[PDB]
């Protein structure tokens, strides 16, 4: 990939440098798909009846029937649009309008009927998927379950196949279910036995199509969640599920590899969603900002809001070149394994998306707090973003242990910039320097602690901060290196805007790159490590108040 | 360890 | 005072330092106030219910008079209490408990009665104190008005003198007024116009006291807040209100004294507000990370949790020690101007506020993003601590400008730590030498820029900033001495966190007054002022789309 | 300045 060999201190080019240009003859087609789309969510659909009501009315979601949005990434032949990764985060920009609908969307296009695409056999889409994408039927994707007296990540959901050797019977109920109540087609992932010559009761994870249809599933009542009252979230359990054996994606035992393709697969648009949402704010708060006085001036004149609006378009600058980079390198021919980047787009995305948003809201003061505006909606509605596919503090170990991987295997076997524009050389340098230093670091850190590197989440959070830096000072210096080079409209802002961001992250590296040494003192693990152990065994705060006074 | 925990991240290095 | 002089390179450690210590017979009698209090917020107050509702029930309200907690403050001649300032900001982490009860208290005794306490006369003390305490009146402060095609900070609330000279006739409009439906004394700032020696229609501030029976008194419904629904904001409109010319709060024209006293004497506390809900958050959390498995662990085994927990912690520390101390300044006999310090315990009290409720929210995924959990009301809650008692960019320039002014005077005038404890002696080094770069950076500052320092809204941010860290440390390192010395229980855990906070102080300090100089590469202000220039002139994201084509 | 706006922070510096 790309990610896998920054943590040897290389950068591959000739895949990301030379940003991915999209042909004229695919902008046009876009463009006219877009153009009803974006008139029907500009204003057809009412974010503030959804929120308020927290149901999404039938009208509007017919009418996003018809648009065909239930099939976006579904191929041409099942009745979908086969639209690509690119256009489908040039369409997720335009989507995140109501933020209720950006998750019942994703939620079954992304992982709901993915399974069946990706594993599904040419007879299962062919059953499945036309009816998938018509809109008739919605997906959803069962995974986790309650853990309750027992561990959060095992699954205790159970398969038994059947004395006649027709159909599965399955057993066991799951949570955090995204569409729920409306889902006619779910993906469930269950631990089914499986004999082998050892003769052994070894159990694998088995991903199944279970239809409603198909009898013993129950779902409760939905979920009051803060910000997305329009999605539905309920819980599934299935109760004696009898699911036919051709019912199965992939092979028996073989889930796994289902659900890590589902997953890893995806949440790079999300870095353009919320794009298509932080310039929305700059589109309003300026409108509040340049027609508001005080102390006989615009508020835009005081350069505390000036440094937010700065902040957010350099924000949203980093997270569009990030999401089209990445899909960008998706769309090559072949399968190629890019699932760090992903978790990459998700984390700054979202670390983005909350403090934007915050800020944002801040900038209107008492006005922006009410249920009035449509900044309170939108504060309420961008906290999931750290929760959505995937927390965010699990995602750092994906993104920093995956990459330990490569580096482990290569480092054992070892021992057993002319791209960039003239205009931006003050940055490719600094890109460069910190990529040599990221791997040097890798290095010594493998050296020294070696498979004990799972404890330490500590120095994997460090690791996984500044490889997300390293991946967006090198999509801001892609995209605006090809603007500069084909000269759009007003590219000297696209360039003050990665000048920008490529010196701050630059510095940020450059502090985390110093806590990562043994003679480190400025590094608080030590005594983080002790101040929370008391807290945590003693789980309540320690400190006696300071008016305590002892004899 | 289940292999359903290495969705999240993997937990055995192979060094 | 202690910040004043910390511009001028000088630790006086003489006010700040022998931590305010409070005799026995203080605490036994705050702990035996203490209880009947407690005990009823934990109990007869139902949190979920007040927001659910968006009204605080009577009985709850009759409960609260009849504890005495709307006269906290008020001498006891006037049926009050006469509680001091470190016996208010111990009550004011029980009180926070609700947040719709903190705001209707804090805005009746910090901002309401406060008025008449500072500038009354003796004969409106003996009429309005007695019943404002006893809960049977409720007092508001009016000062905002709506802006509509005019400045936002500029008063257009008239009063004129009628023709008998009998009463002032007040006309006006006031907005975002708390307890605006209960309160039946306002403290309304006018202006009026006052006629002298010179012959001038010069018009000046002036504040009275305006009984909702005089009149004219009308107000809208309240407002649809984000947090605390149980309070009651209102915008009271003053139609022909006949004001007897003895309810004139000092002196006509004395009106812009008052405003300041009462906004300045109000913002000391809310450092302990909050850090008795930080200290509620590290118990229900911690419980919740204990008595769960993940990966055949406990959550709280985890290195991405103990960090959160240790943050938390340190933050609660700092706020109390913060809180504490300036509550003990503002004990000595006398009237010290310690209104510097009340801005920086807000501002660093509601962005620890911010940050460590959304990450403990954070701590129980997506469990504690329902209603059902008692962390998305706290989150709506502590989003208006950024807004309430002054904006937090407000305060910025108010506590860089007001250093700056003293420092200037200093300069132009004169152009015409061993009270810790051994062990902590790596951290007041770190203070030193941070408090002489300050001193030497301001007085640079002062020098190239003068007069226009004013403009300048982001080195003041900075300064602030600076100012900020440098009260922490100060703070934190008198109460880690005092628990030393006195040997209080669990010290080390106090000693750790103390050493830590001043440890990430002395790193953001140093790279803060690194960015204060001309030669720094690292200072990016004159790139965000063209950024954000652009961006406002053209009101809208400027960079163009990933896709677009150039041809 | 109107004397007002002096509430939220200090105005008109006299250096």
């Amino acid at each position: 990939a790309f990610a896998k060999e920054l943590f040897l201190g290389k950068i591959k080019k000739k895949e990301v440098f030379p940003f991915p240009e999209v042909s004229q003859d695919e902008l046009n087609e876009i463009n006219q798909f877009l153009g009803p789309v974006e008139k029907f969510f500009t204003e057809e659909v009412d974010s503030r009846k959804i929120d308020q009501e927290g149901k999404i009315p039938d009208e509007t979601l017919e009418k996003l029937k018809s648009l065909g949005l239930f099939g976006l990434q579904v191929p041409e032949e099942y009745g979908g649009l086969g639209f690509s990764n690119t256009m489908y985060s040039r369409l997720g920009e335009i989507i995140s309008m109501d933020g209720s609908i950006t998750v019942t969307l994703a939620a079954h296009q992304a992982i709901g009927l993915k399974g069946i695409i990706l594993a599904g056999t040419e007879e299962q889409k062919a059953k499945y998927l036309p009816k998938l994408a018509s809109g008739e039927h919605i997906a959803a994707f069962c995974l986790t379950e309650p853990a309750s007296g027992s561990d959060a990540a095992s699954i205790r959901s159970r398969a038994t196949l059947s004395e006649d050797k027709k159909h599965y019977i399955l057993n066991g109920s799951k949570v955090w279910i995204t569409n729920g109540g409306l889902a006619n087609i779910f993906t469930v992932f269950a631990k089914t036995e499986v004999v082998d010559s050892d003769g052994s009761v070894k159990d694998k994870i088995t991903a199944f199509i279970v239809e409603r249809d198909f009898g013993g599933v129950t779902n409760g009542k939905p979920e009051d969640k803060l910000g997305i009252r329009g999605s539905n979230t309920c819980e599934v359990h299935f109760e004696n599920t009898k699911i036919p054996v051709e019912n199965i994606l992939g092979e028996v035992g073989d889930g796994f590899k289902v659900a890590m393709n589902i997953l890893n697969s995806g949440r790079f648009s999300m870095g353009s969603v919320v794009a298509g949402l932080l310039k929305r704010l700059i589109e309003m708060t300026a409108e509040y900002a340049c027609t508001r006085k005080q102390f006989n001036k615009r508020l835009s004149e005081f350069g505390l809001i000036q440094e937010k609006f700065a902040l957010m378009a350099q924000k949203a600058y980093v997270m569009e070149s990030m999401t089209y980079l990445t899909a960008g390198m998706l769309d090559q021919p072949g399968f190629p394994d890019c699932s760090i980047e992903a978790a990459m787009v998700k984390v700054f995305s979202s670390e983005a998306a909350w403090q934007c948003v915050s800020e944002a809201l801040q900038i209107l003061g008492g006005l922006g707090y009410t249920r009035d505006y449509p900044y309170e909606r939108i504060l309420r509605d961008t906290r999931i973003l750290l929760i959505f596919e995937g927390t965010n503090e699990i995602l750092r170990m994906y993104i920093a242990l995956t990459g330990l991987q490569h580096a482990g295997r290569i480092l054992t076997t070892r021992i057993h910039h002319g791209v960039v524009h003239p205009s931006l050389a003050d940055s490719a340098n600094k890109f460069e320097e910190n990529t040599y230093c990221f791997g040097r670091t890798v290095e010594t850190l493998l050296l020294r602690f070696g498979k004990t590197i799972m404890e330490e989440q500590l120095v994997l959070k460090r690791v996984a901060n500044i490889l997300i830096n390293l991946y967006g000072m090198t999509a801001v210096l892609s995209r605006a290196s090809r603007s500069i080079r084909i000269g759009l409209r007003n590219h000297d802002h696209e360039v003050l805007l990665a000048n920008t961001f490529c010196v701050e992250a630059y510095l940020q590296n450059l502090f985390s790159l110093s806590q990562l040494d043994k003679y480190a003192p400025e590094n608080l693990d030590e005594q983080i490590k002790k101040v929370s152990q008391q807290i945590l065994e003693k789980r309540a705060y320690i400190c006696a108040h300071p008016l305590d006074r002892t004899c | 360890t289940p292999e359903e925990w290495n969705l999240y991240y993997p937990m055995q290095l192979d060094l």
